[PDB]
């Protein structure tokens, strides 16, 4: 119940990782190769933790403790012929050689669970290198067949190996605006019902809201894919705000699914970052809690294209980092509730768990946010993304009108109950997301 | 999973397989006499896709070169860069094919290709990696059409999970070279539709077409027809063999883009289509690359696509892109481009991006899709032959080798199954 | 135990013999006027095995060659290097054996031979470490059947525990130089396999399909034929005159390969098999030798190999090889070539690691193996004799010294013991 095993499958979730572990390197101090240079504090490691991620060598030496998987070498030679060399094992790092789909025709079949042998082979024995084990990140991408098919094999195999730690998977949906390609939303929902099965707690990012924040708050006309894995690496980072960092009131992984979640129902709380501003707009904005958490509350900075306060209102965590006051923080949530904000129900009633961290923010100087003096994550299981899952769903009642794959899907080996299967579950999901709030 | 083995057969294909290989050689840097020139290292572990190590680092083809007429590695080994050829990949006999589909596979063809298939497995042993198969051939000529179908044959016989791509020059049903072109190119897609998963379509009057619009061309010269093809051919693999935000395969190619193998045919768009004289007055942008795309005269089916409607569009980007710019554009055509979209993707959208810039140029695209406008070309060319070959003359010298009425016939209704295919899906 | 003394008999076997020592000289470096060029120590000691020490540092063959014949000798000493040769080994006379059986030694043959045997014996107490005995003579050549079968049985007589080793030339049963060509072969296999541990199958058409095939020679010359068979020859010895990972023997062949005495015979096969301009196009490797080694067109017998099976085969390579490459090549052609092996062995290999380079190459090796496509040539001579010799044309030229159908008919039956252990051992 100490430490906390990383795994990143797909392009986009080893850029991610990429990107986490460069901060998490700046942060804690620790330089691009490791081995220090220097060691900072006192609390990084000793004392405890670290080691929470980066494995304590005896020499001395700093090292993730991350396995990268994945079909397709050219990630993995991208992560090799760089600085990550000097940070990764060479036997964590799983060089795929055959490619035949990205990925998910055959990625979430029998040819994948050939492989899955050694991939659980070397994460037990990561897990017997190190003193106890506590959860699990997850970072892929629903988009591309290769993070929802491996990513959802590695769930269950994990959830029977162990079935007791907690599982936390950022999982990056595709843009429900337009898809970059046509298989994602089976990737995605072929999938769904596996996460519901297998998951404890699942955080929906999207890119057209990153996007969004990027032209709009950070003024930069041309977003990178650099500068949403950075954005989504401080908003991992900050969560994981007081297990590294010490604090007041530390937060607990295990309070997250203790107070978010009281039944063995829906799991699959928001996330949002705020402050978001441009080191140009550093010169005039000195704001209180409250503003913050109104930014919070926005549309915009939710990473989901809905309405969060069109929604009911579900338990919510509340984190703060750097310089803060507890009575302005109850002053702010007092007013948030007088502004008669989702409905409250009458379970909780009214449940806001506040967190405080010393750790000052930090930001990454590959992007434009500039550095302040106090940041707000707030998490928050709202029902508001209900019709974001039916507005996929309408996607697929149109699209599976022909069915349009069936050709191939049937021919692997599958059958359309499977599909039929999916989409009642998706059903009985949005049903049960209207009635935990139509019940109060 | 990346090596590629090059097949090349016809009077046609020689000369597109051969200005693809300078192309790749310009593209990726390599001099004839066996100097490294790659920057710096990507460029050197993806050129085992078409070359092998030999002794003393010297990097040879791994290409299969067949043809009937031995004229045209003269011109190849003693002409620009063909060189590199081992003197193995050269198998070529005597004489001709007679420049039709009853002599070109069916009684003297099946010669020589048990030799062709059993260096295709020792190369098969020989590679590690092998990929896809890529074949370039003339639908109307002799012997592209002759024995290009039966060593598509062979490949599925001997490698049921490996794809087959195919490139086949189809002829307009208004130009007539020989009286026997469309006939030669039925009889060869009599069996391309039951042995291919993906084509192309490629139309020379097209080219024509976008010579004198757009580069001016005042002497008909095939080289450059061949310079453009051979830039689409390395475009569609750029993807595959340079990483990007979302990496392309053929298997990908098969996934999204066709339907169903029954209906493999695409059209084929390049862009930027711009000559010397207009490159110090345009700015090479994302967008304007897209109207290039989207615009009736740049594809070289060649068909009329507003006058029909697509069913899936595929975009493969090439060079330093912002995710943006790709997605805005993409949104903007699908709110003005609604109507020939199929109302039942909806969003008929495939993408990819590759990260070094295309030769002699800053940014490039290629366009893959499927509407129903080659239907069109089918029933004319099913209506040639209903008026043409009803007299039956000159019918007798495909007759004298064994040939039955059964086989046309069963040749026009696998045309009416296309047109049909092409209705289900209507127009 | 290493020296060896090399037997010449015959026309062919003369030429054969001298290549063999020209590339001798050349493999291990010797002027022939007397210069010492071994590098530096392993060329010392080893060359004990063909040559003595003379007076002043000089170094002369111990070779006994005999022919009845004597132009062959003229066209020895002063042509190439053959200048070594001692006065005394030239032991030839007066002037032919008639290019027949029954005059090569039954009567006119028996009388120079005693003298041939002292001398023999005079090299045996001139010998210290006398191993074997090499014999290059002609199957259907009056000269080396005729007098060849006969040297064998008195060194048998004499030496009753060294073996023998033969490397007769078979003629093809399509060419006919002679009425009698096979006529005579057969005579000489009559007492061959009753006084023979093992042999070689040489077929000369072979020589010719591998020249016009990888060497694409113009010119039809015995003398690179002579090369080939001279370098397959030195192969087949290097593992015991260079140590290596496992040193093979003649008596290790007789042991391993040989599954029991009478049934000796043996395919060669030799790799690479390259040409002038195609040596800076492939990569010479371990495993592009086991697929020339395993092709059907590249041993001499000449027969089929995937038409039948193998009972047991034998690599013997030689240069600087990891045992790594060996190992993991035998696995492949095991896992993929697993059919035709015997199903009682069942691993059928036997390896030898040697350790200098070849002559003019970098790596190379030679194939031993037994299948059971050699009765198809004896069955072929068999029909021959029973087609042909059954009119009787011809055939009082041998009864007139003595000759009795009944040694035809008890040859008849050898060779059809032999099928019957050809097939036991089934096909």
């Amino acid at each position: 119940m100490r430490e906390v095993i990383s795994i990143n499958v797909g392009q986009a979730g080893c850029q991610i990782g990429n990107a986490c572990w460069e901060l998490y390197s700046l942060e804690h101090g620790i330089k691009p190769d490791g081995h220090l240079e220097d060691g900072l504090s006192k609390p990084k490691g000793g004392e405890e933790g670290f080691s929470t991620f980066f494995h304590e060598t005896g020499y001395g030496k700093f090292v993730p403790r991350a396995i990268y998987v994945d079909l397709e070498p050219n990630v993995i030679d991208e992560v090799r012929n760089g600085p990550y060399k000097d940070l990764f094992h060479p036997e964590q790092l799983i060089s795929g050689k055959e490619d035949a789909a990205n990925n998910y025709a055959r990625g979430h079949y029998t040819v994948g669970r050939e492989i899955l042998g050694d991939v659980l082979d070397r994460i037990r024995k990561l897990a017997d290198q190190c003193d106890g084990l506590q959860g699990f990140l997850f970072t892929h991408s629903l988009g591309g067949g290769t993070g929802s098919g491996l990513g959802s094999l590695l769930l269950e195999e994990l959830s029977a190996e162990y079935g007791k730690k907690s599982k936390l998977e950022f999982a990056v949906y595709p843009a429900p605006q337009v898809s970059t390609s046509v298989v994602e939303p089976y990737n995605t929902v072929l999938t769904t019902h596996t996460t519901l099965e297998h998951a404890d707690c699942t955080f929906m990012v999207d890119n057209e809201a990153i996007y969004d924040m990027c032209k709009r708050n950070l003024d930069i006309p041309r977003p990178s894919f650099a500068n949403l894995n950075n954005l989504i690496a401080q908003v991992v980072s900050s969560v994981t705000a007081s297990l590294r960092f010490d604090g007041s009131l530390n937060v607990d992984l295990n309070e997250f699914q203790t107070n978010l979640v009281p039944y063995p129902r829906i799991h699959f709380p928001l996330v949002s970052y705020s402050p978001v501003l441009s080191k140009s707009k550093a010169f005039h904005e000195s704001n209180s809690v409250s503003e913050i958490t109104n930014a919070c509350f926005e549309p915009g900075n939710q990473m989901v294209k809905c309405d969060p306060r069109d929604g009911k209102y579900m338990a919510t965590c509340l984190l703060y980092r750097g310089d803060v006051v507890t009575r302005d923080v109850q002053r702010a949530v007092e007013q948030v509730k007088n502004k008669k904000t989702v409905q409250l129900v009458d379970w909780c009633p009214t449940g806001f768990k506040i967190g405080i961290c010393y750790e000052p923010p930090t930001a990454t100087p590959n992007s434009q946010l500039a550095t302040v003096d106090r940041a707000v994550c707030m998490l928050s299981n709202t029902t508001s993304i209900a019709e974001a899952w039916k507005r996929i769903d309408r996607k697929f009642d149109l699209m599976y009108a022909k069915r349009a794959f069936v050709h191939w899907y049937v021919g692997e080996g599958m059958e359309e109950g499977e599909f039929t299967e999916a989409r009642e579950d998706l059903a009985a999901l949005e049903r049960d997301y209207i009635e935990v709030g139509a019940d109060s | 999973m990346r090596e590629i083995i090059h097949i090349s057969t016809g009077q046609c294909g020689n000369q597109i397989g051969a200005a693809f290989w300078e192309t790749i050689c310009g593209e990726h840097g390599l001099d004839f006499n066996g100097t490294y020139h790659g920057h710096d290292d990507i460029q050197k572990e993806r050129l085992n896709v078409y070359f092998n190590e030999a002794s003393s680092g010297k990097w040879v083809p791994r290409s299969i070169n067949v043809d009937l007429e031995p004229g045209t590695i003269d011109a190849v080994r003693n002409s620009a860069i063909g060189n590199l050829f081992r003197p193995d990949n050269y198998i070529f006999g005597q004489s001709s094919a007679g420049n039709v589909w009853a002599k070109g596979h069916y009684t003297e063809g099946a010669e020589l290709v048990d030799s062709v298939m059993d260096v295709i497995r020792r190369e098969a042993e020989g590679c590690d990696s092998l990929q896809g198969f890529q074949i370039t051939h003339s639908l109307g000529g002799g012997t592209g059409s002759g024995m290009g179908t039966l060593l598509i044959s062979k490949i599925r016989e001997e490698f049921p999970d490996r794809m087959m791509a195919t490139f086949s020059v189809l002829p307009s049903p208004k130009t007539s070279d020989t009286v026997v072109e469309p006939y030669n190119a039925t009889l060869s897609v009599h069996q391309l539709v039951e042995h291919s998963d993906e084509t192309f379509c490629i139309d020379n009057e097209a080219l024509y077409d976008i010579c004198q619009r757009t580069l001016k061309l005042n002497q008909p010269s095939y080289g450059d027809l061949n310079n453009l093809v051979s830039s689409v051919m390395s475009g569609v693999t750029t993807s595959l063999r340079y990483p990007g935000q979302l990496n392309s395969d053929l298997r990908k190619l098969a996934v999204n883009l066709v339907p169903f193998p029954r209906l493999h045919f695409f059209m084929v768009g390049y862009a930027p289509l711009t000559a010397i004289g207009s490159q110090s007055f345009r700015s090479l942008t994302v967008p304007e690359l897209t109207q290039q795309m989207f615009d009736a005269k740049n594809m070289m089916a060649a068909a009329d696509p507003r006058n029909g409607r697509y069913l899936t569009v595929a975009a493969f980007f090439r060079g330093k892109v912002s995710v943006k710019e790709v997605e805005d554009e993409m949104h903007k055509v699908q709110s003005k481009n609604s109507d020939y979209f199929v109302e039942w993707i909806p969003n008929n959208v495939q993408t990819a991006v590759c990260s070094v810039a295309p030769q002699g140029l800053d940014m490039a695209a290629t366009f893959i899709a499927n509407s129903t406008s080659i239907q069109e070309l089918f029933k004319r060319v099913g209506d040639q032959f209903s008026a043409m070959f009803k007299r039956k003359a000159f019918l007798h010298w495909y007759t004298s080798e064994g040939m039955d009425e059964l086989e046309f016939s069963e040749a026009e209704s696998n045309m009416n199954d296309l047109v049909s295919e092409y209705q289900q899906y209507q127009e």
